[PDB]
């Protein structure tokens, strides 16, 4: 027999096709290769490309679909579209597969979908519970949609039952303006950021913030998307910037990279964008889902063999008569594939229960610290090695401002008719003890003199300080 | 001697170099060019 | 043969409503408050709700006039967190302190 798969994509204007699609043709071609799974069935697929938030288009397009008769629809992305096919496919007892994570209404009665995107209740959770593992009191939570405030509900839930203090800041409509926000970020010593935006935007705010000279040790960075990992980080490595992030996709496996390296020879016959500080040939978290996707509703069609194409009309409401069967097939399917454990809840046929892979960035690159499970919350890996008497190649490349006062043997102004002008322009005890410091540690240092010209002291009126102790 | 205050390094509060550089102090104190760093000043 | 469409009040059925009237050309009016998408393409709608940017900023200058620092705010669902932003990211601006529940 045969059987249609019906996918609704973004149409692209002009060049290559999308990830989604083209991770969706590439699942469809290897279940239809391999006779692991479904050995008496061949799978055909339909894919209709629409535009953004043209859920009219969406509806119309999914009506064509079930008219041509198809097993279960592979929704789009974006949320209008995906809520107005989510009533379609509700309304005529059709499963519907969602990939990207959309924002549901409580009270909606719609039960013939499932989604593989974890949910961010979870998602939260395992944010709060890194958050309470660094020992963190001032929290910046910088956020770019407006939706995407919904996504970290658990963060603003905190301080009512913890001690922690929020500062949530939006980002702007335009792009590229991350620099008065990062300006922003200066003032007021934010230290602690946590970034929810897509990992492109993540990838524009760290060239932005490399180019304000934000990456510095001081500044520990969290990011809540889920492709930290296809990031690329190489003049951020040696930076010595605390920066931690979540994986989803198990890279560590044999089967996963071959899959990796089969769909990155797919990939490459798209041309990326080499130069938008994104590493090449590392597949997405939604690719990935929605090969997933595929692969589990074969799984779930595989324990039917009474699976029928019918084709249904939109005009009348007649339900479909194999909807409820399958659909409780697919709700209790359960799979072992790229993003590790697959199940669903069956209350919400959410992904809820599912592996963490918590990752940070080292001087060597980035690695997996530890493991995050709703059961067993987080798990990290411990090291403490120890030997740390390597501190003379410790410091190496790190340009550091030193601030003195000009007074005393310690700061003596040197005396030489010629006017030169570096670190050699002062002499004394001090500048002894820099380049002392200098030869041990191995840091590139600047001196610039103080302007107020004091030590510093606490003005007891207004709270304030002066000279060296304000200035630092 | 009134008092025995000390003379530090003025780091920022919570700053990741301030450690290692109390043992960089402590390993130049230790090979004594600290004290030539003294005796090369204080005289006249 | 209609001239206008008063449409319902639930946001996705509204939002179906505002995707078919703009591709069909026909005026569509709103009369409560819906999450909007901000990239949306959409240009065939008015909305006659107050928007809660403004009132949102109504609030914070109430809260300003009654010289609050420790300010509880309690919702009911979730898209109340959409519809209260402005006072939300409204810490770090001035010297307030918000416990949300
Ligand atoms: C993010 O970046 C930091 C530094 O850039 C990395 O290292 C962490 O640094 C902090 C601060 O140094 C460590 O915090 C620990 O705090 C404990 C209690 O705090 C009191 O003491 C400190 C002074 O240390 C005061 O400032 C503070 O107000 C409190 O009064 C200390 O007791 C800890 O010291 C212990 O460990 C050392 C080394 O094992 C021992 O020699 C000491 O005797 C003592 O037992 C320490 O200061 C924090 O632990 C550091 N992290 C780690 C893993 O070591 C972070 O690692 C980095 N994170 C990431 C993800 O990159
Ligand atoms: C299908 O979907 C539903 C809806 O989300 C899931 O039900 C939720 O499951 C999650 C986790 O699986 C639950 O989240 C947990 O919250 C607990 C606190 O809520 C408590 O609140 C009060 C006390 O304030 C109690 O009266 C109440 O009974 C709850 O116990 C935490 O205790 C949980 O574990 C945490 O424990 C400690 C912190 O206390 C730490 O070790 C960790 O942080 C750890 O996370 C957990 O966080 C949630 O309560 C459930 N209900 C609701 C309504 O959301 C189903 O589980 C899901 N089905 C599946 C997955 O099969
Ligand atoms: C900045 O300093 C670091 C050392 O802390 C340099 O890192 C080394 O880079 C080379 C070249 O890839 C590696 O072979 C070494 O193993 C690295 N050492 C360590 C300790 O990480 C880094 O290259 C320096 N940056 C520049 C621009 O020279
Ligand atoms: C953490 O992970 C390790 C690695 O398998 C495991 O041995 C250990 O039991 C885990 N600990 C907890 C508390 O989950």
């Amino acid at each position: 027999h045969v059987l249609r798969f019906g996918g609704i994509f973004e149409y692209v204007e002009s060049g290559p096709m999308g990830a989604e699609e083209l991770a969706f043709r590439f699942a469809v071609n290897t279940i239809n290769r391999n006779r692991t799974l479904l050995p008496n069935t061949t799978l055909t697929y339909d894919t209709q490309k629409i535009n953004l938030y043209d859920s009219f288009e969406a509806s119309k397009k999914a009506c064509d679909q079930l008219s041509l008769g198809v097993a279960a629809i592979f929704g789009p992305s974006h949320s209008s579209s995906a809520n107005a096919v989510q009533s379609i496919c509700n309304a005529l007892g059709v499963p519907h597969i969602q990939t990207r994570w959309k924002h549901q209404v409580s009270d909606n009665k719609d039960s013939f979908y499932v989604s593989l995107y974890p949910d961010f209740s979870s998602l939260s959770r395992a944010i709060l519970d890194l958050v309470q593992f660094f020992k963190w009191k001032t929290v910046t939570v910088v956020y770019d949609d407006s939706t995407g405030l919904i996504r970290l509900q658990e963060l603003i839930k905190a301080p009512s039952r913890y001690n922690l203090r929020l500062k949530i800041r939006q980002l702007p409509a335009d792009t590229k303006d991350a620099k008065p926000l990062l300006k922003e970020m200066k003032r007021g010593k934010e230290f602690h950021v946590i970034f929810d935006c897509s990992h492109e935007m993540a990838a524009g705010i760290l060239k932005q913030a490399l180019a304000m000279g934000m990456m510095t040790e001081y500044y520990h960075y969290i990011f809540t998307t889920l492709d930290l990992f296809a990031l690329d980080v190489e003049p951020y490595r040696y930076s010595g910037v605390n920066m931690t992030g979540f994986r989803i996709l198990n890279t560590e496996n044999t089967q996963v990279s071959s899959i990796i390296e089969k769909w990155s020879m797919e990939r490459l016959q798209a041309p990326p964008k080499p130069d938008s500080g994104l590493l090449d040939g590392f597949m997405t978290t939604d690719a990935a889902l929605m090969y997933d996707a595929v692969h589990v509703v074969s799984v779930a069609v595989q324990q039917f063999p009474q699976m029928t194409v019918s084709s249904l009309q939109c005009n009348r409401h007649k339900p479909w008569r194999f909807g409820t069967r399958f659909m409780s097939l697919i709700k209790e399917a359960h799979w072992e594939g790229l993003t590790g454990r697959i199940t669903f809840n069956k209350t919400n046929g959410l992904r809820t229960d599912f592996d963490l892979d918590v990752i940070s960035l080292k001087e060597e690159g980035l690695e997996k610290i530890g493991t995050w499970d709703p059961a067993s919350g987080l798990n990290m890996t411990e090291s403490q090695k120890g030997k740390p008497a390597n501190i003379t190649d410790s410091l190496s490349n790190r340009s550091l401002i030193v601030t003195t006062i000009l007074e005393e043997p310690y700061v003596l102004f040197k005396k030489s008719d010629k006017p030169l002008y570096g670190n050699d322009r002062f002499e004394g005890y001090c500048i002894d003890l820099l380049r002392e410091l200098s030869t041990i540690l191995g840091f590139t240092y600047e001196i610039r003199l103080v302007e107020d010209g004091k030590y510093g002291a606490q003005d007891d009126v207004n709270g304030q300080w002066n000279g060296m102790v304000r200035e630092l | 001697l009134i008092d025995s205050k000390g003379y530090g390094v003025g780091t920022p509060m919570g700053s990741p170099y301030r450690d290692k550089i109390t043992i960089a102090i402590l390993q130049l104190q230790e090979e004594g060019k600290l004290h030539m760093m003294k005796e090369k000043w204080w005289r006249g």
